[PDB]
RNA sequence: CUUUAAUGUUUGAUGUUCUAACGUUGACCCGUAAUCCGGGUUGCGGACAGUGUCUGGUGGGUAGUUUGACUGGGGCGGUCUCCUCCUAAAGAGUAACGGAGGAGCACGAAGGUUGGCUAAUCCUGGUCGGACAUCAGGAGGUUAGUGCAAUGGCAUAAGCCAGCUUGACUGCGAGCGUGACGGCGCGAGCAGGUGCGAAAGCAGGUCAUAGUGAUCCGGUGGUUCUGAAUGGAAGGGCCAUC
RNA sequence: UGAACUCGCUGUGAAGAUGCAGUGUACCCGCGGCAAGACGGAAAGACCCCGUGAACCUUUACUAUAGCUUGACACUGAACA
RNA sequence: GUUUAUUAAAAACACAGCACUGUGCAAACACGAAAGUGGACGUAUACGGUGUGACGCCUGCCCGGUGCCGGAAGGUUAAU
RNA sequence: AGGACCGAACCGACUAAUGUUGAAAAAUUAGCGGAUGACUUGUGGCUGGGGGUGAAAGGCCAAUCAAACCGGGAGAUAGCU
RNA sequence: UUUUGUAUAAUGGGUCAGCGACUUAUAUUCUGUAGCAAGGUUAACCGAAUAGGGGAGCCGAAGGGAAACCGAGUCUUAACU
């Protein structure tokens, strides 16, 4: 980042932003994902048996993305609008 | 002998070239918004679908050709678009 | 120079303000207009105050 | 040591 | 030993999808009310890091 | 309340005595074969001096460093950022300690809009009045004016005058110009809410080009963000501004 | 001490030529002498400039500090005005 | 008299003499984290520092600036 | 009597020449200054490196001094050759 | 060798023989090549030990936003053509 002594420009430029404390403990599931756990049910003791989530991870969503075509039953974690018309068509069900 | 000092200037300063002058010529085809000219004062007129802005910049306000032309009776030459 | 900066504050009770600068000598009466408030979102009458 | 130039 | 971070240009920069740079605009931060509406209006968004600026960066961010 | 007196109490200051901490490089005895040191007795000082922590001053006695570049060699002298003209070779750009001048602002009207108007200079005739004031007529035709340099513009006026106003608005922005970059500039049109106008329309400061300074740090106001067990808060972010 | 089969002159040429061009002179090799040249030998110019080099010195440069000096608290008590 | 051993011996240094100034003795002052030591087994006719430099005639004016000495009213001012 | 006079030993180092890959990393030859004093010399002792000592030349401190030598930090750093 | 430029009278070398200068460790990125592939790979350690075990972790398949948060969308804004 030397540039002769110029200004550089990682310098130049002002500092933004803060980092949040809670993005570190939350993770996001794909459908393709709700295949790999054992037993159906899915929630975070679940997908953390599953090495599908770290141990230190609190909150979960099911986003759309891949597919998922056995049913399924999501417990406790937040889905996305387009995740839960993915998991209803297959037949699975989303519980709070 | 002795070395003798010389003096100095008082003159030495000069300011930034500004790129102004005609930056699409006749017949070239253009965007909306295209800046045509920049100027100091209106050396040229806006015309058809010209406009011109708060320091004199003539711009497209249609897509088109720029047509250059000299109209009234004082002679001034005026910029426009025709469409294509 | 004399011509010095102020703020024009909202008389609504929003927050939001104008800053604008005053020749404090020669014009020593408060400044005050009508302006925009986006909290609001209406014309409003705006007076000034200090920096 | 020597004059020098 | 593991490369080192200039902890400076990750205050500053975030990487993008595919690999460009955010970062925030410059003359923002005080002198503001001879500063006209439009210019400042302008100034508010986040703006990507130049052609010519990517090597610089590149080379102080090697984690991110 | 104000002036003011006593009593009580607390706390501070000064002065004079006292002896018991402390000093003794006063005398004498002992350890002892010893002008060190320690103990004892006694005299003189005495809550001072002196030492520790904290603190103001002084402090080249000592220490670590800084003290620019350009430059028809260095020093001395001048310059260092911005605007206008020439050099610059009829697109843009183009150096020199080349030739010439300016800026580091002003204005709530000197901004917006509607309506109206048109200059300098000179010659005639007129109280004071004169080479030059105000008045009438003519010639002239922009040789004037532009808040401040110069250039380019300006009669549809961008010059001059009057009424009503705050668009010197908030969120955005197709598309371009100019920079190695940081950046700087122009802009139709959308949404909200205004001003002038009968209306078409015009208005996102000023005839345009100078009137300026990144980041860090810190201050002020707001906020549907964050808040280290939890509820707050501090601190941070975001927005406006210094 | 790069190697040499190691002349003069005028010109040219990183601008002052034994070595290039043109031209003149000159059998091969010693010894004794003199120092005009080989920009002769000796020393990575000591003058000058440069280096965001060094040292040491000065001061009302900057920032510290030993020492000197002020006060508070401790060692530190009694009585009275 | 002394001095640059190894390019300078001098007009430089020292000098006897002069003046200012500090020091009352556990002296000032110097070497020491301190103890202690020198000054001095001395005591203002003594000891330290500074300038001048035998002797003769002399050494004039300025206290505004910097330093030092005395003062304490008032302004300001640290820890607490 | 005398920091008195002339002058050997002794102590010094004013001039000139020689020498300068020296007889010698400071000498020799011929002259020169002091020579009872602030003199000179033998033996032993003490002062230590931002320190000593200095009749003061930044002079001397083991052929070294505007900060000795040895070992270490250490392959300091060298936008320079 | 260094330079705009060297027969240069700019630098360096008396000659010979031996020695003498782009390395190693660990991260990161790009290229070639090999294995596996929406998956790839284990570290320490255990191990009658280049095997086998160990998947703790790490990269990838989802982004936007300062963040809460939303999610093939998201931020900006009262709202977007
Ligand atoms: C213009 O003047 C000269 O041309 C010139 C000169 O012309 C006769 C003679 C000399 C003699 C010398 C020096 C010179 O510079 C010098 C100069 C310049 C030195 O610097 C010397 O060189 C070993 C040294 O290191 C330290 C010394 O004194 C600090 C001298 O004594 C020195 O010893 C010496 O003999
Ligand atoms: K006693
Ligand atoms: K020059
Ligand atoms: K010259
Ligand atoms: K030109
Ligand atoms: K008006
Ligand atoms: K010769
Ligand atoms: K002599
Ligand atoms: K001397
Ligand atoms: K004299
Ligand atoms: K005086
Ligand atoms: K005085
Ligand atoms: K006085
Ligand atoms: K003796
Ligand atoms: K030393
Ligand atoms: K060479
Ligand atoms: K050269
Ligand atoms: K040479
Ligand atoms: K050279
Ligand atoms: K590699
Ligand atoms: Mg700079
Ligand atoms: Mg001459
Ligand atoms: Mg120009
Ligand atoms: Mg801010
Ligand atoms: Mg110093
Ligand atoms: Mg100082
Ligand atoms: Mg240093
Ligand atoms: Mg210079
Ligand atoms: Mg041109
Ligand atoms: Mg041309
Ligand atoms: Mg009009
Ligand atoms: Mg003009
Ligand atoms: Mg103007
Ligand atoms: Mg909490
Ligand atoms: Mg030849
Ligand atoms: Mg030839
Ligand atoms: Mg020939
Ligand atoms: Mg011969
Ligand atoms: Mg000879
Ligand atoms: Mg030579
Ligand atoms: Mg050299
Ligand atoms: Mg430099
Ligand atoms: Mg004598
Ligand atoms: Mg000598
Ligand atoms: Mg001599
Ligand atoms: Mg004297
Ligand atoms: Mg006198
Ligand atoms: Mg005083
Ligand atoms: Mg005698
Ligand atoms: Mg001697
Ligand atoms: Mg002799
Ligand atoms: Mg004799
Ligand atoms: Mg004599
Ligand atoms: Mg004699
Ligand atoms: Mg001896
Ligand atoms: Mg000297
Ligand atoms: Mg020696
Ligand atoms: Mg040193
Ligand atoms: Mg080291
Ligand atoms: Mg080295
Ligand atoms: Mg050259
Ligand atoms: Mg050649
Ligand atoms: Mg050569
Ligand atoms: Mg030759
Ligand atoms: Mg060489
Ligand atoms: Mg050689």
């Amino acid at each position: 980042g030397f540039e002769g002594g110029q200004m550089p420009l990682y310098r130049r430029l002002p500092k933004f932003g803060f980092t949040s404390r809670k993005a570190a403990i939350t993770a996001e599931i794909r459908l393709s994902d709700l295949a790999k756990v054992e037993g159906g049910v899915v929630d975070l003791n679940t997908l953390k048996a599953a090495n599908i989530i770290g141990i230190q991870i609190e909150f979960a969503k099911v986003i759309l993305a891949g597919e998922v075509t056995t049913p399924v039953t999501v417990r406790g974690l937040r889905v996305t609008k387009g995740a839960r018309a993915a998991i209803e068509a297959a037949g699975g069900k989303i519980e709070e | 002998a002795h070395k003798k000092a010389g003096g100095s200037t008082r003159n030495g300063r000069d300011s930034e070239a500004k790129r102004l002058g005609v930056k699409r010529f006749g017949g070239e085809s253009v965007l909306a918004g295209s800046i045509i000219v920049r100027q100091r004062g209106t050396k040229f007129h806006a015309g058809a679908n010209v406009g011109c802005g708060r320091d004199h910049t003539l711009f497209a306000k249609a897509d088109g050709k720029v047509k250059f032309e000299v109209k009234g009776p004082k002679n001034r030459k005026f910029i426009s678009i025709e469409a294509e | 120079g004399i011509r010095e900066k102020i703020k024009l504050v909202s008389s609504a009770g929003t927050g939001h303000f104008y800053t604008t600068t005053k020749n404090k000598r020669t014009k020593p009466e408060k400044l005050e207009l009508k302006k925009f408030d986006p909290v609001v979102r209406q014309h409003v009458i705006y007076k000034e105050a200090k920096i | 040591a020597a004059p020098q130039k | 030993p593991k490369i080192k971070t200039v902890r400076g240009a990750a205050k500053r920069f975030k990487k993008t999808g595919k690999g460009g740079f955010k970062h925030k605009h410059a003359n923002l931060r005080h002198i503001l009310t001879k500063k006209a509406t439009k210019r400042k209006r302008h100034l508010r968004p986040k703006a990507m890091v130049s052609k010519g600026d990517l090597g610089l960066v590149i080379a102080c961010l090697p984690y991110a």
